């Protein structure tokens, strides 16, 4: 859940080619496969429930659905810790509920907020500062950083030049395997 | 890697010539003392690297210094005792033990030419194993040991003398500060160790430290002599398993070598496999100074981390061994967190930067265009601004591909017409 | 031996199809119109026209090498076995167009080049894809000859391409073709140093892997380190007059000697000053009309000491690629900067890929016809 739903969303841009075929999907197929989905009750869904509402951020949705009635359930109370793994969780969440501006909402972003998104997310400002720094060194995002200001523009249209390149994805095959038809045929 | 399986077992159970004690009890370079320790302990009695130790600070007892090595160097040890008036009278036995040789002594140091300038490699043989004893009985006698390994070096017993001796004299020419000697025994260092030996992990620690111990006291062009402490034993960052490894500057010369000489773009040595795993994580949580060159390298702060990495160099710069890298690495280490800043950033004012690069706004705009001409800054500068506007991005590239679906398969394509 | 009667009887028979080759092309048209009758192939006599050019270049200047000084080789070649078959009834074929490329193989290696309009002028006949390859080849040397880097460069791009559907494959480049392609790697490196940053032309025939190799080799000849300086010109010494290549080097005799050090002395003085002018302007356009606080500033790398910083600039100022200026009381060192886009490059390329399939579909679709 926390190296899935942050991992790949930089690759699912339609930009496949990092794909791991074993992780919650061998849940994630199954449960949203069927119609009529209200509370979740089990494991798998009070997961994955708060898991879909993390992907659209929704900081508290995603966080207050792991924490109603699993503390009984075997989730919080059960290791020999009360608050100490919530608050280990929990913290793990906040961190990675800005890492989601990050991947996800940047779209038509010309200019950011800085003071305001850590005072939202009720986290220690430098602890959500330093995994935005991490996504400029690691994600390499189409932005601008000028942390004097704490501000940064990002001019990230790509907006559909993706497009014709999501008709690239595909001409990567063609001109992959023209790197291969000789290997099979000489 | 593959040595845990068995050194499990030990965990460090080598015993060599420097058994307990390095000069207690200090103030502060509280981190210095314990990796001069544990290297003093596993390297040799020295003989002025303790006197290294004495000059930073100013307590009392200078005793165990270079006193516990009797039979040779005995004018440091004899003045020793009435430097600060020590009743350490208890002196007197190597002057008359050493004095009973003095036969044997006559006798096979005109031996020396007896197998020397006759050609002999028998009556050799004869001073072979009387100079193989004498070279273990006292050594400095490094004139005897530049005598002894220079010309045909095998002993009889070709482990034990070949190794204590040869160990011995690395010993007493580094404690005349010899350097040329230190780099003819920096190879005869590479040979005993890869010999090897018996060569339980037991003796492998001595082996790898043993490779570690020449370049703490780096003195030559150790921006090449690193890439030698480099390329050698499973090459780690500290080159045993031996987790808590306290002879650690190895560190220290790696990013020398590849940010001195070497650059760092081209750092996938230094960086990728040489650091998050394992030792170097035990090292950076050891290290006050050190601990954030990394620290706040993994954490990648954009002007704290450069800011307390030039407090760290305040400390760094307090680093007084045989350093022969000090205002290098200092400058070395700005250079590299002002370009993790330019390889990512925007564009950002020199005379704000200036105060956050404890520097002024003329020494910063000449820099960023001598950077433009380094080429690790691709942009270009205004007048007077002091905003370098850099602009990296890609133009829609697709011509990179247009070349990959006909250059090879369209040359492939006439290849066979000629039927 | 095994070298110098296998000389007599290439060039004495050589000088033999020149006389009736040059005495049967100049009035009548008997043995055209019987050429034309009888060998139908219209093949083995382009062959004997292409492959007796190349070997008479080489075996003319294998002699050259022993006959340096008063040399009759060269003379009787150059004037007679060339210049008669060039001045020729114009023939209805590659022959004439032909006879004009075997006299420029020498007229190049030979570098007396300034009737390039009449190398251009006789010829009124179609030049053939195989035979314009070659004029590239050829013209291309005559334009890096005359200090006109930016249009010569024009001449070599498109052959180291070679896109216009080069192939035979009858024994005809010949012999000689994985050279020809490295010759014309040299060409393209030339004229890629002093010009880079202005093409916009190291795109096409040099790619990304050798275009990365001659961009660090070139620049580091641009930063002053004159080891590339060295190793083009150390490995393209002869490439400007070469035979096509020597015969034998042996240790004693001092006639083989003097060619070499010809071919190395006075082609030598044309690269010195090639690398001199690349590592003049090999820095970048930084800042526009630079006050003359930031003209100093700028030439504490560019030069400096003291006096004659200034005016070993204006050594460096003025040479035609270097657009400056200084307004005194203003006090404004005015600079050009000459940019240039990429994506501008996929407007032929684009008909390419359409040929390309048209080529695709020729030999596949000929096999279809004769297996049906």
């Amino acid at each position: 859940y926390l190296v899935s739903a942050m991992l790949l969303e930089i690759p699912y841009m339609a930009a496949h080619e990092s794909d791991a075929r074993r992780r919650m999907i061998s849940k994630q197929f199954h449960h949203q496969l069927r119609v009529g989905e209200r509370q979740p009750l089990l494991g798998p869904p009070e997961s994955m429930r708060e898991h879909v509402v993390a992907a659209s951020k929704a900081m508290k949705m995603g966080d207050w659905k792991t924490c109603h009635s699993f503390i009984i359930n075997e989730k919080m109370n059960g290791k020999v810790w009360d608050l100490f793994p919530e608050a280990d969780k929990v913290r793990t969440m906040l961190v990675r509920k800005i890492q989601e501006e990050s991947l996800r909402t940047y779209l038509f972003t010309y200019s950011s907020v800085y003071d305001s998104i850590s005072m939202e997310t009720l986290s220690d400002m430098f602890e959500l500062d330093l995994p935005t720094v991490h996504s400029i060194i690691s994600k390499m995002i189409i932005n601008e950083e000028l942390m004097a200001s704490l501000d940064q523009p990002t001019q990230t249209v790509v907006m559909h030049r993706t497009e014709p390149t999501a008709q690239q994805n595909l001409a990567l095959q063609l001109a992959e395997k023209l790197g291969s038809l000789v290997e099979n045929n000489e | 890697y593959d040595l845990t399986t068995r050194i499990a077992h030990f965990l460090d159970r080598h015993l060599v010539f420097p058994l307990l004690e390095f000069l207690s009890v200090k103030e502060i370079y509280n981190e210095k003392e314990l990796l001069q320790g544990k290297l003093d302990l596993l390297s040799d009695t020295n003989m002025v690297d303790f006197a290294m130790d004495v000059y930073k600070n100013l307590y009392s007892d200078d005793i165990p210094h270079a006193l516990r090595e009797k039979r040779t160097t005995v004018v440091a040890q004899l003045k020793q005792l009435q430097a600060e008036t020590e009743p350490i009278v208890k002196m007197f036995e190597d002057p008359e033990t050493t004095r009973q040789m003095q036969s044997t002594r006559d006798g096979r140091m005109l031996f020396d030419y007896l197998a020397d300038k006759h050609g002999f490699r028998q009556e050799y043989l004869d001073t072979l194993y009387r100079y193989a004893k004498f070279q273990y009985e006292c050594g400095n006698y490094s004139g005897a040991a530049e005598y002894l390994y220079f010309f045909r070096v095998l002993v009889p017993a070709t482990d034990r003398n070949a190794l204590s001796s040869l160990w011995g004299k690395l010993a007493s020419e580094i404690l005349m500060q010899n350097w040329d000697a230190a780099m003819e025994d920096l190879t005869r260092l590479k040979e005993t160790i890869d010999n090897n030996s018996v060569s339980s992990p037991l003796q492998s620690l001595q082996q790898r430290t043993w490779l570690i111990h020449w370049s703490l006291f780096v003195f030559f062009n150790h921006p090449k002599g690193r890439d030698n402490i480099i390329d050698l034993f499973l090459y780690q960052p500290q080159y045993l398993n031996a987790i808590q490894t306290m002879c650690p500057h190895i560190l220290r010369y790696l990013t020398t070598a590849v940010i001195t000489n070497k650059d760092v773009r081209k750092r996938r040595q230094v960086l990728k496999d040489l650091v998050k795993v394992i030792q170097q994580e035990s090292y950076t949580y050891k290290d006050p100074i050190t601990e954030f060159v990394e620290c706040l390298y993994v954490n990648f702060d954009f002007d704290g981390a450069q800011k307390k990495l030039r407090e760290c160099e305040s400390v760094l710069v307090n680093d007084f061994f045989l350093v022969a890298c000090l205002e290098d690495f200092i400058e070395n280490a700005r250079l590299f967190i002002f370009e993790t800043f330019c390889r990512i950033h925007q564009c950002i004012s020199i005379n704000m930067l200036a105060d956050k690069l404890n520097m002024t706004p003329e020494e910063a705009e000449r820099w960023i265009v001598n950077l433009i001409r380094n080429a690790r800054l691709d942009a270009k500068i205004d007048s007077k601004l002091g905003h370098v506007v850099m602009g990296n991005n890609a133009v829609s590239p697709y011509q990179q591909v247009i070349e990959k679906t006909k250059s090879l398969s369209f040359r492939s394509q006439m290849l066979a017409m000629n039927i | 031996q095994w070298l110098w009667d296998i000389i007599d009887e290439f060039i004495y028979q050589f000088q033999s199809f020149s006389q009736y080759r040059c005495k049967t092309a100049k009035k009548s048209e008997e043995e055209i119109d019987f050429l034309r009758s009888n060998p139908k192939i219209w093949n083995v006599h382009s062959v004997l026209n292409v492959l007796h050019s190349l070997v008479d270049k080489s075996n003319i200047n294998r002699q050259l090498e022993v006959y340096t000084s008063g040399g009759d080789p060269e003379s009787v070649a150059g004037e007679y076995g060339r210049h008669s078959l060039y001045k020729m009834l114009g023939y209805f074929s590659l022959v004439g167009l032909l006879r004009l490329h075997s006299l420029l193989g020498d007229y190049y290696q030979a570098i007396k080049v300034l009737e390039n309009i009449e190398l251009n002028k006789k010829s009124m006949y179609s030049r053939v894809p195989e035979c314009q390859v070659t004029t590239y080849y050829y013209v291309g040397f005559a334009y890096l000859m005359m200090r006109r880097y930016q249009d010569a460069i024009r001449v070599f791009a498109n052959i180291l391409l070679y896109i216009q559907r080069t192939k035979s494959m009858f024994q005809r480049t010949t012999y000689k073709y994985e050279m020809i392609n490295k010759q014309n790697e040299q060409m393209h490196a030339l004229l890629a140093i002093a010009l880079t940053m202005y093409p916009m032309r190291i795109d096409e025939s040099i790619h990304l892997q050798l275009r990365e190799k001659y961009g660090d080799k070139m620049l580091r000849m641009q930063k002053g380190d004159p080891q590339v300086y060295e190793e083009l010109f150390s490995y393209s010494c002869p490439k400007f007059l070469s035979p096509v290549v020597p015969n034998y080097d042996s240790v004693h005799p001092n006639y083989h000697k003097e060619p070499f050090l010809q071919q190395l002395k006075v082609f030598s003085d044309e690269v010195q000053q090639q690398a001199q002018l690349s590592t003049i302007r090999s820095f970048l356009k930084l800042y526009t009309t630079m006050p003359v606080a930031k003209l100093a500033g700028f030439l504490d790398l560019t030069e400096q000491e003291f006096r004659i910083q200034l005016l070993v600039f204006k050594h460096k100022m003025k040479n035609l690629v270097w657009t400056s200026g200084i307004s005194a009381l203003d006090g404004e060192f005015q600079s050009a900067s000459e940019v240039d886009f990429y994506i501008d490059k996929d407007m032929i390329h684009i008909a390419d890929t359409k040929v390309a399939r048209r080529y695709g579909d020729f030999f596949i679709r000929q096999i279809h016809k004769f297996e049906e």
